[PDB]
């Protein structure tokens, strides 16, 4: 994250963080005690998919507090329509071996309803985005969970307001801009599949997933995320499923 | 009705036939007489944050 602060311990509770071989991978959503939304993106070079954990009620890298839960990821399932290396349908459904604990620090982010999410959510106009990514563009990565608020812009807005880059990748229906032209603030590589949260009425909702970007907070670029309310009755009809063997499951989208 | 201000539902809203409009709530949650409001049912809801909600 650039241009963030750190996030106060136990106020990104559904954070998570996805390790493989007990490296830093990627970023995550709980949204239940068994489920994880992460980035398909996340998983493209995984040879060692029992080597893959996700960490509830972290906060500081440095140090082991006793707030953090570590649990295998049992099944990684992304949409067909997602294809390695490209950029469209970045999602990815991570089930847990065995559900954590929820407690002050360990609260799943609510996944919300797809009409609710079209039609409300998406008009708020400020949103979170968090994780232990990098705090500048080709610079090193954060100890402590951070957090940024951003914008979210019509994608007619985002292409206008763009600077115009060769070969870049088009922003589908499935994707949202979030954040600011002026290079001062963005989620980063190292952030992606980390939650974009909407507040309404006193509740946080799930509605972004950090996707892409050409660089992190590039002066005329704006932070990519997935459009997670295109993904909620394909994310729903699978929590309703009974885990496959194979850690990889590749599912029809839609 | 639902589209107008999310119905005034403080969650999820379901327009039905007429001017008919039933608001709802996410699993963990229990919808008050006023039919609009969202109640947690159990200790640990989601969208929640408990340090801030116990301060
Ligand atoms: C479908 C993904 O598409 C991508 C396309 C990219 O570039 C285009 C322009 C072609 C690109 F740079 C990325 C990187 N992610 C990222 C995220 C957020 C931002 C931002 N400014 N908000 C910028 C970049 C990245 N993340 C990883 C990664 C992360 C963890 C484990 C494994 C790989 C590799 N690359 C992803
Ligand atoms: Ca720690």
């Amino acid at each position: 994250i650039v241009g963030g602060k750190v996030c106060p311990k136990g106020e990104c509770p559904w954070q998570v963080l996805l390790l493989v071989n007990g490296a830093q991978l990627c970023g995550g959503t709980l949204i239940n005690t068994i489920w994880v939304v992460s980035a398909a993106h996340c998983f493209d070079k995984i040879k060692n998919w029992r080597n893959l954990i996700a960490v509830l009620g972290e906060h500081d890298l440095s140090e082991h507090d006793g707030d953090e839960q570590s649990r295998r990821v049992a099944q990684v399932i992304i949409p067909s329509t997602y294809v390695p290396g490209t950029t469209n349908h970045d999602i990815a459904l991570l089930r847990l071996h065995q559900p954590v604990v929820l407690t002050d620090h360990v609260v799943p982010l609510c996944l919300p309803e797809r009409t609710f999410s079209e039609r409300t959510l998406a008009f708020v106009r400020f949103s979170l985005v968090s994780g232990w990514g990098q705090l500048l563009d080709r610079g090193a990565t954060a100890l402590e969970l951070m957090v940024l608020n951003v914008p979210r812009l019509m994608t007619q807005d985002c292409l206008q307001q763009s600077r115009k880059v060769g070969d870049s990748p088009n922003i589908t229906e499935y994707m949202f801009c979030a954040g600011y032209s002026d290079g001062s603030k963005d989620s980063c590589k190292g952030d992606s599949g980390g939650p974009h949260a909407t507040h309404y009425r006193g509740t946080w909702y799930l509605t972004g997933i950090v996707s892409w970007g050409q660089g992190c907070a590039t002066v005329g670029h704006f932070g990519v995320y997935t459009r997670v309310s295109q993904y909620i009755e394909w994310l729903q009809k699978l929590m309703r499923s009974e885990p496959r063997p194979g850690v990889l499951l590749r599912a029809p989208f839609p | 009705i639902c589209v107008n201000e999310n119905g005034g539902c403080e969650q999820y809203c379901s327009d039905h036939t007429g001017t008919k409009r039933s608001c709802r709530c996410h699993e963990g949650y229990s919808l008050l007489a006023d039919g609009v409001s969202c109640t947690p049912t159990v200790e640990y809801p989601c969208g929640k944050i408990p340090i801030l909600e116990k301060r």
